[PDB]
């Protein structure tokens, strides 16, 4: 996240990193006890079975026993068109399932059909690039959005912290973007490169999926 | 070299293989030895930093016949295009004189402004990729024949007949390819041209430099 | 990361290619991104082919294609300023072929 805040620690318990020989590639969202959900292209050329799916995390370059730790078993995903970037989602069924606790709660999503629109306020978060060449981040950070429909494809939730140079960076990618409570977005692409002030920051809409997601979660 | 042959060992010892090093990456090219102090080879192997290795035949082993010797100077022409890959001739001036030896002398060069029939064949050698998959740690050469100008001048449209030669039969699985540029084409015993470009598929024909269009220049920076 | 990874490369432009055989440097066991990866793409496109951003925008087409080591490909356009947000892994690049046509 450029522009953002450290978050509380453990403020936002369904938040999950996605690591790879120790690396935070991508961040995604516990959506079930045994489900997360992330980005289509966060998994697309990598391979499956070395990602770690990590919840309770705060501090990354930290060891944090209340950290609980998965791998994939399987993916789901519904035409993820990485041409023109549709459907940029994916749900991932764990080698179990969590214990939800003070550091690790389940997310909570919006109903199919919802779809917002200019003017709300939402919350980005995420481990990505801090911007000013500060490298990745290995504290969570969050960052105050404002959903725009502007430039905006008809088939994403665009977003732009408007007034200062500020948005989603890279590692933030399948992150969620929580509007109201409710996890509106999963981070899908940026503009020409991070924090414009040009152009938003597009989601893909959590929303649009929400029947496929309950189909392999209940 | 694609459907080439391995050379017999030490049997081309004008035959130089090029290791360029920059700051963003590398190259391995060919080239061939014209003086014992200049070794020819192409404009587009130019980089920060050259080994040359004279000698060998094996160049994934330390040889002892091997001489290594950096470029004290790479002296690309004045007018080289790395757009179309034209004037893509380089030299390079050796930080030592090579010790001449059966395993290591110069090749003849063309006369002024000497031509080549269509038809007449030639012999290219080096140490390139032998296919997509895979390559070589030993010298390959394989024989090509010079082509009409018209058969590069519809593929390659920056094609020039006066500065390039067009080399290869289309029907053919003999060429050279990655790694082999800068490698002398070896005509009746003189090096009449360079390698230098062809397609992504290393399917014929191929272009190569034409030296005898640069003999002046080739001169005046020898000297 | 002090020490590279150094991954095959080719540039086509026009339907043609040098023939050397080249590699580019990417710091070992380093995370990368789009924009990355594909700022160092134009360098080298315009450093080793003198291909411009111009020349990029005016082709009929540009793009690279990454052959990453699990055998998948990805194939980039050039032309376009959308970057996927995630990370990969600089030693999972196998090879990369970079093909300019303003045909
Ligand atoms: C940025 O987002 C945070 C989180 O939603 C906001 O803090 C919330 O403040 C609202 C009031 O607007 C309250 O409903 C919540 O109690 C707060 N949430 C949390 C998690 O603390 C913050 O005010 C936002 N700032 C802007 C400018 O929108």
């Amino acid at each position: 996240i450029v522009g953002g805040r450290r978050a509380r620690p453990h403020a936002w318990p369904f938040m999950v990193s996605l690591q790879l020989r120790g690396g935070h590639f991508c961040g995604a969202t516990l959506i079930a006890p045994n489900f997360v959900m992330s980005a289509a292209h966060c998994v697309a050329n990598v391979n499956v079975r070395a990602v770690r799916v990590v919840l309770g995390a705060h501090n990354l370059s930290r060891r944090e026993p209340t950290r609980q730790v998965f791998a994939v078993q399987r993916i789901f995903e519904n035409g993820y068109d990485p041409v023109n970037l549709l459907n940029d989602i994916v749900i991932l069924q764990l080698n179990g399932s969590a214990t939800i606790n003070a550091n690790v709660q389940v997310a909570q999503l919006p109903a199919q059909g919802r779809r917002l629109g200019n003017g709300v306020q939402c919350l980005a978060m995420g481990w990505g690039l801090l911007g000013r060449n500060r490298g990745i981040a290995s504290v969570l950070q969050e960052l105050n959005v404002t959903v725009v429909t502007s430039l905006c494809r008809r088939s994403n939730v665009c977003t732009l912290v408007r007034g200062r140079q500020a948005g989603v960076c890279f590692g933030d990618s399948g992150s969620p973007l929580v509007c109201n409570g409710l996890i509106h977005g999963i981070a899908s692409f940026v503009r020409g490169g991070c924090a414009s002030g040009l152009y938003p920051d597009a989601f893909a809409p959590v929303a649009q999926f929400v029947n496929w997601i309950d189909s392999i979660i209940q | 070299i694609i459907g080439g042959r391995e050379s017999r060992p030490h049997s081309r010892p004008y035959m130089a293989y090029l290791q360029i090093q920059s700051p963003a990456g590398q190259s391995r090219c060919g080239g061939f030895l014209v003086r014992e102090d200049f070794v020819l080879t192409a404009a587009h192997c130019w980089g920060s930093n050259i080994n040359v290795t004279l000698g060998a035949h094996n160049i994934q082993r330390r040889e002892n016949t091997q001489q290594h010797i950096t470029a004290r100077r790479a002296i690309r022409h004045p007018q080289y295009n790395q757009r179309t890959i034209q004037n893509d001739i380089m030299l390079l001036q050796l930080s030592r004189r090579v010790r001449r030896n059966r395993n290591v002398n110069p090749v003849a060069l063309p006369r002024a402004q000497e031509g080549l029939r269509p038809g007449t064949l030639c012999t290219v050698a080096g140490w390139g990729r032998v296919s997509m998959r895979r390559g070589t740690d030993t010298l390959r050469e394989v024989q090509l024949r010079v082509q009409r100008d018209r058969q590069c001048l519809r593929i390659f449209g920056s094609y020039d007949p006066r500065r390039q030669i067009c080399v290869g039969d289309r029907r053919e699985r003999k060429a050279a390819f990655k790694g082999d540029s800068g490698g002398p084409l070896l005509c009746n015993n003189v090096a009449h041209g360079i390698v230098s470009y062809g397609k992504s598929s290393g399917v014929p024909p191929e272009v190569f430099t034409r030296v005898s269009s640069f003999l002046p220049w080739i001169r005046t920076t020898m000297r | 990361a002090k020490e590279m990874q150094n991954v095959p490369y080719t540039i086509a432009v026009d339907g043609i290619m040098a023939f050397n055989q080249s590699y580019l440097n990417l710091p070992k066991d380093s995370q990368l991104s789009y924009l990355d990866l594909g700022n160092k793409v134009k360098a080298l496109l315009y450093d080793e082919r003198g291909v411009t951003p111009e020349k990029i925008r005016n082709a009929k087409s540009a793009v690279y294609t990454i052959t990453w080591k699990d055998g998948s490909k990805k194939e980039v356009d050039l032309k376009k300023d959308s970057y996927t947000a995630n990370l990969f892994d600089s030693n999972s690049i196998k090879q990369i072929d970079i093909n300019v046509k303003t045909k």
